[PDB]
RNA sequence: GAGCUGUAAGUAAGCUUUGAUCCAGAGAUUUCCGAAUGGGGAAACCCAGCAUGAGUUAUGUCAUGUUAUCGAUAUGUGAAUACAUAGCAUAUCAGAAGGCACACCCGGAGAACUGAAACAUCUUAGUACCCGGAGGAAGAGAAAGAAAAUUCGAUUCCCUUAGUAGCGGCGAGCGAAACGGGAAGAGCCCAAACCAACAAGCUUGCUUGUUGGGGUUGUAGGACACUCUAUACGGAGUUACAAAGGACGACAUUAGACGAAUCAUCUGGAAAGAUGAAUCAAAGAAGGUAAUAAUCCUGUAGUCGAAAAUGUUGUCUCUCUUGAGUGGAUCCUGAGUACGACGGAGCACGUGAAAUUCCGUCGGAAUCUGGGAGGACCAUCUCCUAAGGCUAAAUACUCUCUAGUGACCGAUAGUGAACCAGUACCGUGAGGGAAAGGUGAAAAGCACCCCGGAAGGGGAGUGAAAUAGAACCUGAAACCGUGUGCU
RNA sequence: UGAGUAGCGAAAGACGGGUGAGAAUCCCGUCCACCGAUUGACUAAGGUUUCCAGAGGAAGGCUCGUCCGCUCUGGGUUAGUCGGGUCCUAAGCUGAGGCCGACAGGCGUAGGCGAUGGAUAACAGGUUGAUAUUCCUGUACCACCUAUAAUCGUUUUAAUCG
RNA sequence: UAGAUAGAAAAUAGGUGCCCGUACCGCAAACCGACACAGGUAGUCAAGAUGAGAAUUCUAAGGUGAGCGAGCGAACUCUCGU
């Protein structure tokens, strides 16, 4: 139950492939980082993905 | 049932065919009626039963309503029943004569 | 609710012996407490109750034909009268 | 008592009638247990009257609201 | 419309033409447990607070109402810590919860046995299972489409294309689409430019935020400028396109009513059979009736009927609402987006020459002289106009209701269950899971007598039959006896 | 079929008198024997009416049966003080907010829940076919309420609650 | 003690005190073992003679004669004595 507050980016599922093309289920997780941002006009610490943080879309308090 | 208690009906079927008698009682659920002097049954009665005397007892037993037929008043002959509304009231009418059955 | 509280009188050999000692046995609602029974008896019969002893009887299995079932649970109150008397009959 | 007659009774009259009818039922129940009651059908009649009395009373309270 | 108090007999007490029972519409009542919600708890119990009321000399006791959590909206207080933010308290809310239809839909997560005559890629299969969210359908949907004609014009579904083109340890196997023929059809609303108002930064520059207007696209459209047209005239609508209502009518559903026509004889316990003579039919569907009945009964065809409730629909009402041109200067037309790399996945298509489309990470455009697609890629040409939404029908399914149908079963069959069956029984539990229909037309269910403690039986009687006497139609075989002709 | 075969589950009975359609098997009596740190007396689990009276003998009872834990019918369980609750807490369980986690959910703070332990006021005798620290009798104890109160206090208090 | 508030009460008299369990079996024919099954089943009490003793033998209080019997007294098998 961990997702970016701004983008809603979350872990995804897929396969890990060997050279012999054997497959094992794996996960790709978002680069979520806990940052203090302003939520509802009050400073709050939430998980935000680095992609969202890029270009200062999300203000950091 | 087209036949009602106290009607005088001819028996058109059974051993008692061709006998006319009053309807003593009617059983709606079973579609059977009792007619006087028709389908008399001899029933063994114990003296051990509440009635002090014990012997075979002869009483009328129910006969199917289809077997009995109402008698036309004019002709005293078997008639089917037809219903005609008079002054907002349904009246039993004999098919043979067209007169009110009762 | 006094009429509702006391369901019926109980007439048995042990009940009759109790009546000689001025103890009157009744079948009462299962929910009612003994204090409720005391007030109920006093209202209906206009007598003074010395004490009320109460018991619960479990449902008893009774068989008829192939059908198997249990009798109703019963709560029985034995009421001793300090003053006055009750005539069930 | 038929509902029509009950409808004539005032709210106070109905209330008193319910109480009196309930007392009658209690007496009948005690008589039956002692084996002193022969007219068993009486019990049913009283019950339905009390039910009617209660029904008519309920209608009035709903009507008021 | 005369009986009735279920099965379920019987007895008792009653009820009913002053209209029972019964049937339909509506309403009242509706214990306790259970999301279960005052608290607790080993479900159907126990223990409370508060308010109000009953009772008591008073305490004890009782009754009614109310008291979970989370969310939302308010209101009042308010820490460390100045300001105020936790936080705390209070009020309101038909707010949520939980259940199910072992079906259908969408999504998350996702096997294995199996096949490949082994097996790892592959297959089983994105199946089963699990979880979440539903809706009556869901999902999809008004082209950054399909193509290459004299092009078409949202989506979905059916036929066909075609077992084709392809994919593939090029193995096993997997497997399109476009066109064409059909079902059904419906289109829309925003963001932005720009204008007005309000608020903040107070250049009090005009820049932001909010509200209203405006505007919606590929034939590029719109703003903007200009010129006509109109204040609901018209037009449209609660199925999208904005959103509640009212009145009246019709039809339908939920009880019902009427509804044609046969007698006689023979056999028989009984006639519907046979025989003879009739009759009706908008009715010769069917069931029942003492044997096989168009005319005996219940019906059937046809016709009629609704106090009340519900649904559907029509017409008014109501609500909402301008519609079109011309111009090429300027402005606008959805950005961490498209796209790329890498790792995956999805595309019929296994990374391949891999277009098209999604995800994680990282990097990262252009702006109508723009951008995307036409299966690497480039040029040309052609077709579209992404990165915002909404949308009926045609389609799927059936727990259920109503009316029907079957070269479907007929009691070891058909449901596990024709019967008091998800029971008896078995198991700690999850769970597994039976056996068992037929007297007779009618109960007329054997008065009475005899033997016997009873059971059971012999008579007598009932009945067409008791060799129909109670799991009582028929009554096979195995198997057990009794007697006997031959041995 | 095996077959009237195997078996009929540790044991000491005998006789007399009853009852009855029927008695090795039921009742009663005498004698004999067996257990006696127990085959006795309680009692927690568990079971759940098997308890008592009257009646019965189809089935059940490894035989019989007039008998029964069986069948039928009607009865029997009484608490301020006993055990539990309206008291407490352990392990454990649950858990507002909270923390974590594809989902489902996992964990956990405050707070609850939870005896096998802590706290906690009644004893003797009598009584039924069947209940007894429960009924009755006698003699008690505890909590609370109302009234009358020896005495004490009477708003920084000094009686009292805490 | 922080706080709370005129009243508190040795006594005396009168009164009030709810729910659940309570039968019965419970080393067993009633529980767990499909059985009226030589098995299993926590705890409490537990007399005399003998003795160190809750051992041993015989008894008490109390309970029990065990739910197939009658014969005969072969093989053989079991249990036991010499
Ligand atoms: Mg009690
Ligand atoms: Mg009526
Ligand atoms: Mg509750
Ligand atoms: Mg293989
Ligand atoms: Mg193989
Ligand atoms: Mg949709
Ligand atoms: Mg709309
Ligand atoms: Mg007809
Ligand atoms: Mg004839
Ligand atoms: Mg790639
Ligand atoms: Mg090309
Ligand atoms: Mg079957
Ligand atoms: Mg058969
Ligand atoms: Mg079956
Ligand atoms: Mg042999
Ligand atoms: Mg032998
Ligand atoms: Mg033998
Ligand atoms: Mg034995
Ligand atoms: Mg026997
Ligand atoms: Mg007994
Ligand atoms: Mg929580
Ligand atoms: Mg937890
Ligand atoms: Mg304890
Ligand atoms: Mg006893
Ligand atoms: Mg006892
Ligand atoms: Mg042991
Ligand atoms: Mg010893």
């Amino acid at each position: 139950g961990k997702q970016c507050f701004v983008t809603g980016r979350k872990a995804s599922t897929g396969n890990r492939r060997s050279h012999a093309l054997n497959s094992t289920k794996r996960r790709w997780n978002a680069n979520l980082q806990k940052v203090r941002i302003l939520v509802d006009g009050k400073p709050k610490k939430v998980w935000v993905s680095a992609r969202a943080l890029k270009s200062g879309k999300v203000t950091r308090v | 049932m087209h036949i009602k208690k106290g009607d005088n009906v001819k028996v058109i079927a059974g051993k008692d065919k061709g006998k006319e008698g009053k309807v003593i009682a009617t059983l709606p659920k079973k579609d059977r009626v009792v007619v006087e002097g028709v389908n008399i049954m001899k029933k063994h009665q114990k003296p051990t039963q509440l009635n002090p005397e014990g012997g075979i007892l002869e009483t009328e037993a129910a006969i199917h309503v289809s077997n009995v037929q109402l008698l036309d008043p004019k002709t005293n002959e078997p008639t089917r029943v037809g219903y005609k509304f008079v002054d907002g009231k349904k009246v039993r009418i004999a098919k043979k004569s067209g007169e009110e059955i009762k | 609710e006094a009429r509702d509280i006391l369901k019926r009188p109980v007439i048995t050999e042990k009940s009759s012996e109790a009546m000689a000692e001025d103890k009157y046995t009744f079948d009462v609602d299962t929910r009612v407490n003994k204090t409720q029974v005391k007030m109920a008896v006093e209202e209906i019969f206009n007598v003074k109750v010395a004490s009320v002893n109460i018991m619960n009887y479990k449902p008893k299995k009774k068989r008829m034909g192939r059908y198997q079932g249990y009798t109703n649970k019963r709560r029985k109150a034995i009421v001793t009268l300090k003053e006055g008397s009750i005539d069930l009959f | 008592m038929k509902a029509k007659e009950i409808r004539d009774l005032t709210t106070s009259e109905i209330e008193e009638q319910i109480k009196s009818s309930k007392e009658e039922l209690f007496n009948l129940r005690f008589q039956l247990a002692t084996g002193q009651l022969e007219e068993t059908a009486r019990i049913r009649t009283v019950r339905k009257t009390i039910a009617r009395l209660k029904t008519v009373a309920r209608e009035r309270e709903i009507e008021q609201s």
